[PDB]
RNA sequence: GGUUCGUGGUAGGAGAGCGUUCUAAGGGCGGUGAAGUCAGACCGGAAGGACUGGUGGAGCGCUUAGAAGUGAGAAUGCCGGUAUGAGUAGCGAAAGAAGGGUGAGAAUCCCUUCCACCGAAUAUCUAAGGUUUCCUGAGGAAGGCUCGUCCGCUCAGGGUU
RNA sequence: CCGAUAGUGAACCAGUACCGUGAGGGAAAGGUGAAAAGCACCCCGGAAGGGGAGUGAAACAGUUCCUGAAACCGUGUGCCU
RNA sequence: UUAAGUUAGAAAGGGCGCACGGUGGAUGCCUUGGCACUAGGAGCCGAAGAAGGACGGGACUAACACCGAUAUGCUUUGGG
């Protein structure tokens, strides 16, 4: 029996398409564009869920590392004292603290000089 | 002066047709162009009409078109647009010095586009 | 001589933007009561708005 | 509440339809009128005749205003094409289309 | 069920599967709306699968097996459609003008006058070749490189002794 | 076994049209509706084509008329420039 | 008022999203036509003019089909 290629080409290339949405001009109407505008996009996202990780963390260092200079400390002398203290609390809950709360991170930062 | 998409004696076969057409109609339809160059020939046909004298009339003659206007009937005999220039439209302007033409626009022609006018004396 | 590559829509439609038709320069005659160019005859009255033909 | 006209397949390019279809898009059918009279193209009085059909429709059929009547709605479709060929140099043939138009005017109170 | 060690990968080997058409058998859905088609923020580890609503208007799933014209993005692939270049190149040697007419509409059809061109031809016969193109009356979709009321075009009648 | 790019080259006036001096080469092109009930009449328009009205289950089924994807062409606008 | 500073808004046109159309003829459903076979039959026509054609025949007939100046049919036997 003969099988014509009837509807699941249609329906495959259609999704593509669909994944290519808000894309400029053929990117976001023409499958053979759209698939390659797709495939780039995944590749993109899979290597920013890792760059993600240490794009956060350089902005939180950034932010302690401000809020540790009011307090006449580096960044690299506050970690340090912090591990001296024995204090765990991690870069993204120090650079919250000093944003939210100056107050408890200048009693962390007190907590750093102790230690040195 | 104005080159009217023709070869200069294209051009003066053109002016004297229409300088003609003007003299024996005394009113008529072209594009502007043509009516802007055809005020200037015309104007200067009439001054001759106005002037009068055999020398004026052979200066015409060398210009104006050999037609017949009309035939008037005394036996019957034709009337020629030179005649007319100088028998007809010359002397209505006898007191009027310059400008015995005027240009009335009209209208996008519709084969073209070209910009038609009416000129006529007056 | 020949395109390098096709023009996208967007670049068709900016080179475009100039191509257009301005609106015509008309207005309403008094003897008509109906539009008409500027320094034309108006041929619904039959004559020049101003001067009697 | 609004009345439209419909010309369809006219043996006009719809880009050149198009040039003038955008001079009358929310203009009072008066000067609309008067537009496409002044606007010296083939399309002029094509659009002008589906206009003066959508009036009467507004008119006749629905009842409507004509001196209270604006273009609401204009806008030119593609019709269907009709190939044609021009003989070139060297014995080749080149592809003319000669397109049609759908004009549309639709015509409302205000 | 735990424990331990693993899980980048081209050619390539191995495995498990998804989906398509058809058949069988069971069991179903469907004019209270089948397939297809359109849309969506749903589900599965993937191939993929549902649900809801629009369109559609009569056929189609599911389960287990079976059989294959069984999956396309590339072949200067084939066919069709439609872009881009672009309102761009071009519109194929040449003299036209105005008045009058016709017509829904006229630079382009008809008439008049003037002008211009060929004239050992761009004139008159005639063979070949073509085969109705000839005449008359209607026509203006397409054809005519524009227009068209006109035509070697369309439709009727005719016409060659 | 095929179901209109398939199956014959040919589902349709196909070895036709068309190409070629000739031998020869050689297409494209299926679907209104159950029934013509194939849109009287009115309106704009020279016509074409529309808008009503009517028929029909449906006319966004209107004589090539089941469905009607994509490219491509437009109108409108929420956010951006 | 002056000075210094800051910030908004804009669309000739364009982009993205959505909605609604047009074009186009994919898809589905459908089948007038094909494809491969099986069983049986039949495997030749022609000077008694064949195969295949040309031109004709209708009230009006361009085409197809049918027919041959007895031409869109004639005689006869059966069926209905
Ligand atoms: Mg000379
Ligand atoms: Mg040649
Ligand atoms: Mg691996
Ligand atoms: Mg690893
Ligand atoms: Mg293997
Ligand atoms: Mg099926
Ligand atoms: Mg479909
Ligand atoms: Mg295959
Ligand atoms: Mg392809
Ligand atoms: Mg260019
Ligand atoms: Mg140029
Ligand atoms: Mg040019
Ligand atoms: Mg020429
Ligand atoms: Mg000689
Ligand atoms: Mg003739
Ligand atoms: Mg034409
Ligand atoms: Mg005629
Ligand atoms: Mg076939
Ligand atoms: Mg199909
Ligand atoms: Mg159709
Ligand atoms: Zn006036």
């Amino acid at each position: 029996p003969r099988v014509k290629g009837g509807t699941v080409t249609r329906k495959r290339r259609k999704k593509i398409v669909k994944l290519a949405k808000g894309y400029y001009g053929s990117k976001h109407l023409l499958f053979k564009v759209a698939n390659q505008a797709v495939m780039k996009s995944y590749q993109y996202a899979y290597r920013d869920r890792r760059q993600k990780k240490r794009d956060f963390r350089r902005l939180w260092i950034a932010r302690i590392n401000a809020a540790a200079r009011m307090q006449d400390l580096s960044y690299s002398k506050l970690m340090h004292g912090l591990k001296l203290a024995g204090i765990d609390i991690n870069r993204k809950m120090l650079a919250d603290l000093a944003v939210n709360d100056i107050a408890s991170f200048n009693t962390l930062a007190d907590s750093a000089k102790k230690a040195l | 002066y104005r080159k009217l998409g023709r070869t200069s004696s294209q051009r003066k076969a053109l002016l004297r047709d229409l300088a003609t057409d003007l003299i024996v109609f005394e009113r008529i339809e072209t594009t502007e162009a043509r009516a802007k160059e055809i005020r200037k020939v015309v104007e200067k046909l009439i001054t001759s009409g106005k002037k009068g004298d055999l020398h004026a009339r052979r200066q015409a003659a060398a210009f104006i078109r050999h037609e017949v206007v009309e035939v008037v009937q005394v036996k019957n005999r034709p009337v020629y647009a030179l005649q007319k220039l100088f028998d007809d439209v010359a002397p209505r302007y006898a007191e009027r010095q310059g400008g015995y033409t005027r240009i009335l626009k009209k209208g996008p022609r519709r084969g073209d586009g070209a910009p038609m006018v009416i000129i006529e004396l007056v | 001589a020949v395109p390098f590559r096709r023009t996208s829509k967007a670049k068709k439609r900016k080179r475009r933007t100039h191509v257009k038709l301005q609106l015509p320069g008309m207005n309403e005659c008094s003897n008509c009561g109906e539009y008409r160019l500027s320094h034309h005859v108006c041929p619904e009255c039959g004559q020049y708005d101003g001067k009697d033909v | 509440t609004s009345a439209k006209a419909v010309a369809k397949t006219v043996r006009i390019a719809p880009r050149k339809a198009r040039i003038v279809i955008d001079l009358i898009r929310g203009k009072q059918v008066g000067e609309a009128i008067a537009i496409l009279k002044y606007t010296p193209r083939s399309a002029s009085p094509i659009i002008e005749k589906v206009l003066k059909s959508a009036i009467a429709n507004a008119e006749h059929n629905y009842d409507l205003d004509i001196n209270n009547l604006v273009v609401e709605e204009a806008f030119v479709d593609e019709g269907p094409t009709l190939k044609r060929f021009r003989p070139r140099a060297q014995g080749r043939a080149s592809a003319i289309n000669k397109r049609t138009s759908h004009i549309t005017v639709v015509v409302s109170e205000v």
